[PDB]
RNA sequence: UCUUGUUUUUGGUUUUUGGAAAGCCUCUGGGCUAUGCUUUCCUCUUGCUAUUGCACUACUGGCAAGC
């Protein structure tokens, strides 16, 4: 009923608009480990299905980077989004 | 579902709790929740060293509370 | 539920759990709750170190709960 | 069941038990052994087995047999045990 | 005269705005929209790291759960 | 007898001062004066101070906290 | 749901928990938060071993099921 | 009675005496198909049957206690430690080994720690503890005896 | 109105699952609930730091499910929809 | 019709081990990184000897030494 009304105007309308942009997009995760890929699809609890992910991440300093073709997160493990266009 | 714990046993009387992060409390048990959040009266503190400093009335939250204890039986 | 139930009926006797916090409690069981709270008696703690203690009454929060032991004749019960 | 005593008690309960298992399991399935330390108990253990033709074998043939040092001795127990009465009834 | 949640963030959209995470890092950012949850989403933000700036991002939103402060620059 | 959210309702009016605590840092505290709070125990603190077990008293402004950080809400 | 559940119900289990230590025995009782009961339970912390009987467990503490052996006509 | 899947599959299973899972199989003469078992078991009870050799079995990294009574083994498989990796406890009183060379394989059971070989001709014959003890040095009761420092020693000077 | 409906479609395909505890398990899923709740078929699942060992029927409290990494061959659009 | 807001399923993160202070050893790369050791803080194994007792178990002798 009113998780409609929020999707257009609220902070989760930026990724609808942003995926529907065709959009990529930087998120910081819970796992110290940030994932950079362009997103299929959303949920209520941030539940994103990622394609062409690559992820950056240090260790022990050394960073390292995988592609990944398809990828169901759960929102649980998402802190932080970064909504960002190409154009 | 909210069901109403059995702490009117321990109403007006003095208590020992423990909470998240090793930090404990003494108390006069005035008021409980359905969550367990606790008010307490006379409230003293149990330092890591032992030094105990009075507080007054207190409102300590639910999801904190490891356990409770009576001093005296 | 009967897992709930289980722990109900193991009231009266003497109970052995784990809590978050890492140490176990023994002792009789008074009552208990839906949500896992629990009221015992003449505790025994034995935490990380094996420092024993006395508690002569408790309360808990079931969420602070790992799991529970229970005595033997318990899985004759009958579960519904 | 049989009764034991005169057992080494300076071993671990949990070894204890684990070696009175291993040894009378030549005679007959053990269904369980009841062993304390306690003052009273130490040094003494109750041996069930679910054949009683098991019982009174492993009583003649491991009379005084060696046991971590010393010669165990083995008798019928007094009374029937817990684990057998609600097994029979 | 009291001021509530809701009123409060209600009337904080759009000005400068500075909020803490759990894990220490404090964004600075004006903001445009505040879902029922709070659910924060920010424009403009550099993420301030000990009081030292680290990277700017721009555009953001801030998952609800991770969320210790709320106030203003 | 005295429930909780009543306790907290007397901290509105008298406009007291009152230092709250955090839920996994003892390292940290708060302080100020509450205007106002909610259902899920949000609190709207004014004039409120960072202080620390060096007393390192650093000031904020007004700000709104999440109830499931709180531990200890304590008078004066 | 919880079909699949109920089809795991008097087999021997080997129940990882967040803690690492690893829970084994039959189910007898089974729950919609996961509350497993468990009959003549051994952990193993890891070369070790304890005897503990029922235990109890609750949805939190539990992270994987797998059975060890097929259903007991015992 | 060869000892096959279904024989397994209907064989008493319980818990036993020393909170083990154990399997029950108390006339089998080889061993064999243990895969349908799943390594399930801590412990897996063969006494009273004919088995000759202790050999074949698949990998199981459960199997922890072998009660192997009143059987006629009279040779040890070599690949032992590689189907069964945390073996500690081995019973096998009232059995066929007769030379000490036939207790070599047991070398190779890094856990093994329970070991009882009574009743076996293998037992009278000279110097056998002290065999056992420098070539299983895992062993930490042999027969029910605590191996001991000095017996240790003695074998380490013999067969140094 | 959910992402998990779309999860109960997935059943029969193998995945790599990470979990908040730092595992990997490759394994073939049977079955998926409302509650994230899935059931795997003839699974290699490998702790954090411990070598990987072959378990037959594995199931995981959806809780702890950190990410499934799907298969290429899978079709996205056709999934998406009721 | 709903099921992400304190006790379970839409995360408060993580478990002899970890962190801090200089020295030594080993490995890798072109004085850096990792590991262990060395100092401080927060039942098990040696000897010895006690007990001979009919049970259903947190645990179970005491004394000295080692961890």
């Amino acid at each position: 009923r009113l998780e409609e009304y929020e999707f257009s105007a609220g902070p989760l309308s930026v990724l609808q608009q942003a995926v529907k942009n065709h959009d990529q997009v930087l998120i910081n995760c819970r796992n110290n480990k940030k994932l950079l890929a362009r997103v299929k699809a959303f949920d209520r609890h941030s539940n994103m299905v990622l394609e062409n992910v690559k992820e950056m991440w240090t260790e022990k300093a050394i960073n390292k980077d995988r592609f990944i073709s398809k990828m169901f997160l759960r929102g649980d493990g998402v802190v932080l989004v970064v909504r960002i266009p190409s154009a | 579902k909210a069901g109403a714990p059995d702490l009117k046993k321990y109403l007006d009387r003095q208590v020992f709790v423990q909470l998240n992060g090793s930090r404990k409390v003494y108390g006069v048990l005035r008021g409980y929740d359905i969550f367990l959040n606790i008010v307490l009266e006379d409230s003293i503190e149990e330092k890591v060293d032992g030094e105990k400093v009075k507080i007054g009335s207190v409102a300590i939250r639910g999801n904190s509370v490891i356990m409770i204890e009576t001093l005296d039986k | 539920s009967l897992c709930i139930k289980l722990l109900h009926e193991t009231q009266g006797h003497i109970v052995t759990m784990e809590l978050e916090n890492g140490s176990t409690y023994r002792g009789k069981l008074i009552e208990a709750e839906d949500n896992m709270n629990c009221q015992m008696r003449d505790i025994s703690v034995t935490a990380r170190d094996g420092r024993v203690s006395h508690l002569d009454q408790v309360y808990i929060r079931g969420s602070h709960i790992r799991f529970l032991i229970v005595p033997d004749m318990l899985r004759n019960a009958p579960m519904f | 069941t049989l009764y034991v005593n005169n057992l080494n008690d300076k071993i671990n309960k949990n070894d204890l038990r684990t070696a009175l298992y291993m040894l009378f399991s030549t005679y007959g399935t053990v269904v369980d052994i009841v062993a304390l330390k306690t003052p009273k108990m130490r040094g003494q253990a109750h041996v069930v087995f679910f054949d009683p033709s098991a019982a009174a074998i492993a009583m003649k043939a491991l009379k005084n047999f060696i046991f971590f040092g010393k010669e165990m001795k083995i008798q019928y127990a007094h009374s029937k045990s817990k684990i057998i009465e609600r097994i029979v009834a | 005269v009291p001021v509530n949640p809701k009123p409060f963030l209600q009337g904080l959209i759009g000005k400068p705005v500075l909020v803490r995470l759990k894990w220490g890092q404090e964004y600075k950012g004006t903001l445009q929209s505040v879902d029922s949850y709070m659910n924060l989403q920010l424009l403009n933000a550099e993420e301030l790291v000990d009081g030292v700036k680290t990277g700017d991002l721009g555009e953001i939103l801030i998952r609800c759960n991770n969320v210790l402060w709320v106030g203003e620059v | 007898m005295i429930p909780p959210i009543n306790f907290i309702f007397k901290l509105l009016q008298q406009h007291t001062p009152v230092s709250i605590w955090l839920f996994e840092q003892t390292d940290i505290r708060l302080q100020g004066q509450i205007r106002g709070f909610d259902e899920f125990m949000n609190i709207v603190l004014d004039d409120a101070v960072q202080v620390d077990a060096k007393n390192n008293k650093r000031e904020l402004g007004r700000i709104l906290l999440k109830g499931d950080n709180i531990t200890l809400i304590q008078a004066i | 749901g919880t079909t699949k559940m109920v089809s795991l119900l008097n087999h021997s289990l080997n129940v990882t928990t967040k803690d690492g230590r690893t829970f084994v025995g039959q189910l007898l009782a089974f729950d919609g938060f996961m509350n497993l009961v468990l009959s003549d339970c051994q952990e193993y912390r890891h070369e070790e071993k304890r005897m503990l009987g029922l235990v109890i467990l609750r949805g939190e503490f539990i992270v994987s099921l797998s059975v060890q052996g097929p259903p007991p006509m015992d | 009675m060869r000892l096959n899947a279904e024989f397994l599959s209907q064989v008493p299973s319980f818990i036993s005496p020393l909170k083990e899972t154990e399997l029950d199989l108390r006339q089998i003469p080889i061993i064999e198909n243990l895969g349908v078992l799943r390594d399930v078991h801590d412990a897996i009870d063969f006494t009273d049957n004919d088995i000759r050799y202790l050999g074949n079995f698949p990998r199981m990294k459960r199997l922890q206690t072998l009660l192997c009574g009143n059987n006629r083994i009279t040779a040890i498989a070599p690949d032992i430690g590689k189907v069964l990796p945390n073996l500690k406890t081995l019973s096998l009183a009232q059995n066929h080994l007769q030379e000490i060379a036939d207790l070599d394989p047991l070398a190779s059971c890094p856990q093994l720690t329970n070991l009882s070989c009574i009743d076996n001709p293998v037992a009278q014959k000279q110097y056998y503890r002290l065999y056992l003890i420098w070539r299983i040095p895992s062993l930490h009761i042999l027969d029910f005896e605590r191996v001991r420092r000095n017996e240790r020693l003695r074998a380490e000077e013999v067969f140094g | 109105m959910k992402l998990v409906r779309f999860l109960m479609k997935l059943t029969n395909e193998t995945v790599s699952i990470e979990l908040k505890n730092g595992t990997i398990v490759h394994g073939t899923i049977t079955s998926v609930d409302m509650q994230m709740n899935t059931h795997l078929k003839a699974v290699k699942m490998t702790v954090k730091g411990r070598e990987p060992v072959p378990v037959e029927t594995l199931s995981i409290r959806g809780n702890n499910i950190r990410y499934y990494i799907l298969p290429d061959s899978l079709p996205l659009d056709t999934l998406l929809i009721d």
